[PDB]
């Protein structure tokens, strides 16, 4: 029965044609030549090629994805033999993404699509993928591909087998933390975090503060009466309408665009045209440049409002936080260097220390709004000096040291 | 699996007995054992210089001789028991459990070794850093400064018990004596602390001096255990 | 099995077909027999020679060490034990039983990795790793073979042991303790003098920061060393280590233990450790005789800065340095020179400091553990001192940025470093004296950001006068704008919107081979100039003390080194006096 599924995958790889070319076969051959044992399968082509296997994958991928891995491995080995390890499945998709807050007990073991920002990444971990074991009682050997060792020998007492280390294979794995965009979080709520796991070629592709699009499987694992920690098996990470493009180009073509936008910044406030234009410039921001020696010019524009109280200075920041696509608003009094900048904290779910981004790390590529700036402590200001002038944050805590970039 | 070595403990034990009987001060060690038998002295000190002198005397007399000093230096852990066994039979329940005396070896002197045309590497005042793993079980002389000493602590060598069912003294919960092993009823053992073999023990630590440390390093330390008198 | 013996014979054929290995083994044997210190039982195998001898065997060593390396070790040990009869009456039974260890050299192929590039795909392979030694563990001996005597049988016995680290192939482990009874059941007499023990230590290697990208934690990996490699390195050493990257234990495979987080432990079984012209000299000596060579060398320094000729000259003289002396009374005289920079922060101090740090061969950057009087603890609890920049820069130069921001403890420690060129460490249970013969270059900035040119740094920066007096030269720079000159210097910036390799050899040779002494020519000049400076009661950057005379002597010696003359002359003293007068104004 599953032989038909394998044959269908083989056809979808070898014989599928798009743009008058065998795009999947050619891309897998190119990956083999590069020696990258991974295949990026597009779900939009899969649904158009065969709907029944798509239904099976969408409803019960539990056996389908082992079939995907083994079929891709076999087909790639056939291609390598024709031209002259287990190949990883990578999924690219553009279907509608379910909100993170809408994930429930009904999407168990179902492949879903998500989007969010990475706030923490763990160190790499080595996991077994192929084992050879020997019985200590009688030296009988066998191979095994959650996995657990056999309780009895196949030829010896309970638990007789031991692992032959020099005849086994292992793979890497990384643990990731995803959360919803704070701009999409209504006030009065802490953004929901989500645990994600990736392995082999999908590791180390993101750092905290990165905004990504996810294709993966919703699942749970045991780590409250029956509060099983949910986690995501990462399958694919990605990181305007034509009429919208025309509308915004006409807006650019407007002979009075600059003044229109200047008035558009806080129209419910009077005057203050100079600071309005300066805030417009801040919203657009500068252009990045790189020196020939490798150093980067900070393109961010930082403006200090230093006037008398009651001059609509707070209202301007609160309005920008609405307007900017990426915006973070926090008070100087209620913040700290460990909160504004990155910090190292231990993850209770995986019992490991994690590098966790701060508020300014979350604002990477955007604008942060800070108020009562004169009232923060000097150490926080020293860290903000680095954040402003070098676009980096230096962390030296416990027994680890690291530097993390922040284009805020 | 069996292996062979040139060491012969029969010849070494006979040489030890002959040295004890013959080496004059009457014999020095026979006089010491007489004092011990007179209950005047509590511990016995064995001088390797005397053994080397006896070996050189045998060499000059043309008689048979084996390097007993080097044998003791290499495996002092067993040669201490050999000397104790020799004394237990030559001094004027298993015996080892009831012994209350102590024995120690004092090192060779460099002048004596040079006078007998031999190199005394073991007694050379090396530092704790220069002691490799090859010296495990070997009698060595270490030069350094003591940095920590612990107070006297109890150190029981053999724990003693008494049994109500048979009255035998048991040395190490159930009596292992022959009478209780034969009988179906066994008397529960209780710790006879006053009969237990207490030994005086202190913990000491020695450390390198400043002139012994290499460039940019920290002076290493070593643990010294002191027992008996 | 038969394959093990086949590979043993193959390695014996490798050793015989290239006698250049076993002849060195013979030389080591002869040297060891003559000393009845001992040379280690280790030789280095050229990977290219093994590749050209047996491609399969070399590929097996690189890719499947567990099945190829132990046969090679056995073959080498057999060749060593069979090349001579070992006529030693007693050493033959102990010292001759140590197995011989292999080392590798040459091209590593694709196995040239960093602690970041090292991944699970490289497991069970012999790889070479480049990195820095963060810390070292405590050394302990390890039992290998136990020898004991069975008194009741009248004959000796022996037993061997295996461990997952020392055994490349997964042999059956032997957790048995030293035996008390043998097969015959008789009580055994322990033979410590004939048992075999080998020392062992663990070190951690981390990827060098020079290639580490930002936004990720640094990558580290543990390396195991034994016998002769047990104490060959210290923390902070750049190292290239070759070893087998091997995994150990189990990632929760026993019983259920189905936690997703648990991974397998991995490490490297290290086996080889690599700690990290006349034409030029003659050209240097020939160039030294030109009258303009000093100015040419000064202009080659700091090409990114226009003007500031005196600062470049001072930097060159400081790099040249003076000459230390010893006296019959046991006293020692300082020869090195220090430089301090003061003024507006962004104005050219960072660029000059960058050039000095990049150009000098032993330049260490510092900013507000430099005292080298703090301990770092191992994982087992024991602790060791960590080196400080002021101590590591011995016979070098110290570069300080934001010198004003350094703490008072650093100041009171650096007083002795700058004055007596030494560090007096006095701590609880640790007392030692270390040499700190380093030249110091530092930059400091005023609190207001704008330097008050009408006043000395004693009020603009308000550092202690005792600390300031330890700097031989002081310079104040501030962007006093002249529009045409600023345009001329900034056109190069707008365009962005003697060779240094020879100069470094020049400085190295001059400081290495030239040791100038004083001469009657400079004595009168020094006395006259010092007396004139003392008589000059006009305001100056600093008062005139004997330290000024010492600075004059040091500058004269440095200028003589620039001239590569072993005797000072009047021109050196005149140049030193002119430079000091420029600095004091
Ligand atoms: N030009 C203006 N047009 C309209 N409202 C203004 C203007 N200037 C100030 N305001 C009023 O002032 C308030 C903002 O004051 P705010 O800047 O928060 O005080 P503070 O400077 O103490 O933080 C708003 O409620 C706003 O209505
Ligand atoms: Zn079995
Ligand atoms: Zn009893």
């Amino acid at each position: 029965d599953n032989t038909e599924i394998i044959k269908s995958f083989k056809n979808f790889i070898l014989e599928f044609r798009l743009d008058s070319q065998f795009i999947y076969r050619d891309q897998l051959r190119n990956n083999i030549l590069v020696k990258n044992y991974s295949l990026t399968v597009n779900m939009e082509h899969l649904i158009g090629y065969n709907e029944d296997i798509y239904k099976k994958l969408s409803d019960e991928p539990s056996d389908i994805i082992p079939l995907f891995e083994t079929a891709i491995t076999q087909v790639a080995k056939r291609i390598s033999i024709l031209s002259r390890p287990t190949f990883q499945l990578i999924l690219n998709s553009n279907a509608n993404q379910i909100p993170l807050r809408d994930l429930d007990s009904e999407h168990v073991s179902k492949i879903v699509r998500l989007s969010g920002i990475i706030i923490s990444t763990s160190v790499l971990s080595s996991r077994a993928t192929y084992l050879s074991i020997m019985c200590r009682n009688c030296r009988h050997t066998t191979s095994i591909t959650t996995v657990s060792l056999p309780r009895s020998c196949l030829s010896c007492g309970p638990d007789p087998y031991i692992i032959i280390h020099e005849s086994s294979k292992f793979i890497d794995q990384q643990f990731l933390k995803l959360q919803e965009i704070p701009e999409l979080v209504p006030v009065g709520e802490m953004p929901r975090n989500l645990t994600m796991t990736c392995d082999r070629y999908l590791t180390n592709k993101v750092i905290p503060g990165t905004r990504v699009t996810i294709v993966g499987i919703y699942s749970i694992y045991n780590s409250g009466v029956a509060i099983r920690t949910p986690y995501i098996k990462i399958l694919g990470i990605q990181s305007f309408t034509e009429e919208e493009e025309e509308e915004f180009l006409q807006l650019s073509r407007n002979p009075k665009l600059y003044e229109i936008l200047t008035n558009s910044i806080a129209p419910s406030i009077f005057g203050n045209e100079d600071i309005k234009k300066a805030i417009v410039c801040l919203l657009m921001g500068g252009s990045k440049k790189i020196l020939p020696d490798g150093m980067r010019l900070r393109g961010d524009i930082n403006v200090l409002l230093l006037g008398d109280p009651g001059t609509a200075k707070s209202q301007l920041l609160k309005f920008v936080e609405k307007v900017s696509p990426i915006a973070v608003y926090t008070s100087g009094k209620g913040s700290s260097a460990a909160g504004l900048t990155a910090s190292v904290q231990r993850d209770p779910m995986t019992r490991e220390f994690y590098l966790e981004g701060g508020a300014m790390v979350l604002a990477d590529g955007g604008v942060v709004c800070i108020d009562e700036f004169d009232k923060m402590r000097d150490e926080d200001r020293v860290a903000i000096h680095e954040a402003m002038e070098q676009q980096t944050i230096s962390i030296a805590k416990a027994g680890i040291t690291t530097v993390l970039n922040s284009r805020t | 699996p069996s292996i062979q070595l040139p060491v012969d403990y029969n010849n070494l034990f006979n040489e030890i007995t002959d040295f004890l009987v013959t080496f004059k001060q009457g014999p020095k060690y026979m006089a010491m054992l007489q004092k011990v038998a007179n209950r005047e002295l509590n511990s016995v000190i064995i001088d390797l210089d005397d053994i080397l002198q006896y070996q050189n005397e045998k060499f000059l007399q043309g008689t048979q001789a084996d390097d007993l000093v080097s044998a003791i230096q290499q495996n002092a852990n067993h040669f201490t028991e050999l000397f104790c066994r020799a004394i237990d039979n030559n001094m004027p329940f298993p015996p080892n459990l009831t012994r209350r005396y102590f024995l120690y070896f004092k090192p060779l002197s460099q002048n004596c070794a040079r006078r007998y045309r031999k190199k005394a590497i073991s007694s050379k005042p090396l530092s704790v850093r220069q002691i490799k793993g090859d010296f495990l079980g070997q009698l060595i002389t270490v030069r350094g400064i003591i940095t920590r000493v612990s107070d006297v602590k109890p150190a029981v060598e053999v724990i003693a018990y008494t049994c109500d069912q048979c009255g035998y003294e048991v040395f190490q919960s159930e009596c292992t004596s022959e009478e209780c092993s034969q009988n179906q009823t066994k008397g529960q053992l209780f710790m006879s602390t006053r009969a237990s073999k207490f030994s005086a023990f202190q913990e000491c630590k020695i450390q390198e001096l400043s002139q012994q440390v290499p460039v940019g390093h920290i002076p290493r330390s070593l643990n010294i255990h002191v027992n008996g008198t | 099995d038969a394959v093990f013996g086949d590979r043993v014979r193959r390695f014996q054929e490798f050793l015989d077909t290239f006698t250049s290995y076993r002849d060195s083994v013979r030389s080591i044997q002869v040297y060891n027999s003559n000393n009845a210190n001992i040379l280690p039982h280790r030789i280095i195998i050229s990977l290219d020679d093994l590749r050209e001898f047996d491609r399969s065997f070399w590929s097996g060593i690189l890719v499947e060490p567990a099945y190829f390396i132990p046969p090679a070790e056995k073959a080498l040990t057999d060749l060593a034990d069979s090349m001579d009869d070992v006529p030693h009456p007693n050493a033959s039974a102990v010292s001759s039983r140590h197995p011989w260890k292999l080392s590798f050299k040459g091209s590593f192929g694709a196995h040239a990795l960093s602690p970041r590039t090292l991944t699970a795909q490289h497991l069970n392979k012999l790889v070479s790793v480049e990195g820095i030694v963060t810390k070292t563990s405590l050394v302990r001996p390890k039992l290998i073979r136990s020898v004991h005597y069975a008194a009741k049988t009248g004959r000796f016995h022996y037993r061997d042991y295996t461990d997952a680290t020392t055994t490349l192939t997964t042999r059956i482990p032997t957790p048995a303790i030293y035996p008390t009874e043998d097969t015959e059941g008789n009580k055994l007499t322990t033979e410590y003098g004939y048992s075999t023990f080998i020392d062992h230590q663990r070190i951690t290697v981390q990827e060098m920061p020079e290639m580490a990208p930002a936004g990720q934690l640094p990558r580290s990996i543990d390396v195991i060393l034994d016998d002769d490699l047990v104490d060959k390195t210290k923390p902070g050493d750049r190292v290239n280590v070759v070893g087998v990257f091997k995994s150990l234990g189990a990632g929760g495979m026993n019983q259920s233990n189905s936690n997703t987080l648990i991974g397998f432990k991995t490490l490297i079984l290290g086996n080889t450790v690599y700690p990290l012209t006349d034409f030029d000299i003659r050209n240097i000596n020939k160039l030294s005789k030109k009258k303009d060579i000093f100015d040419i060398l000064s202009q080659s320094l700091a090409p990114s800065i226009y003007g500031h000729d005196h600062i470049k000259k001072a930097i060159l003289l400081m790099l040249m340095g003076g000459v230390e002396k010893n006296l019959e009374n046991g006293s020692h005289l300082r020869g090195d020179i220090n430089i301090l920079m003061v003024g507006d922060p962004s104005t050219a101090k960072s660029q000059l400091l960058r050039f000095v740090l990049n150009t000098a061969s032993l330049a260490i950057a510092t900013t507000g553990g430099l005292t080298a009087a703090v301990t770092t603890d191992r994982e087992t609890g024991e602790r060791r001192l960590e080196a400080g920049a002021m101590v590591l820069a011995d016979r070098g130069v110290v570069c300080i940025d934001e010198f004003d921001k350094m703490t008072d403890v650093d100041r009171v420690a650096i007083h002795e470093v700058m004055e007596q060129q030494t560090v007096t460490i006095a701590k609880a249970g640790i007392h030692t004296t270390l040499n700190a013969r380093c030249s110091v270059i530092a930059a400091a900035n005023p609190v207001f950001g704008q330097y008050d040119v009408n006043r000395d740094p004693h009020q603009n920066i308000a550092l202690p006068d005792s600390l300031l007096s330890r700097f031989d030269l002081l310079f104040v720079v501030t962007d006093d704008i002249n529009e045409i000159r600023d345009r001329s210097i900034s056109e190069h910036v707008l365009r962005t919107h003697v060779t240094i390799p020879f100069l470094r050899k020049y400085v190295q040779y001059a400081k290495e081979r030239v040791i100038p002494q004083l001469t009657q020519e400079a004595i009168n000049v020094i006395v006259k100039n010092y007396t004139d400076l003392r008589n000059d009661d006009n305001t100056k950057k600093s008062p005139i003390t004997a330290r000024t005379l010492e600075t004059l002597i040091r500058l004269a010696t440095a200028h003589a080194k620039v001239r590569l003359s072993k005797t000072v002359n009047k021109v050196d003293a005149k140049v030193a006096a002119n430079l000091l007068r420029f600095a004091l104004l």
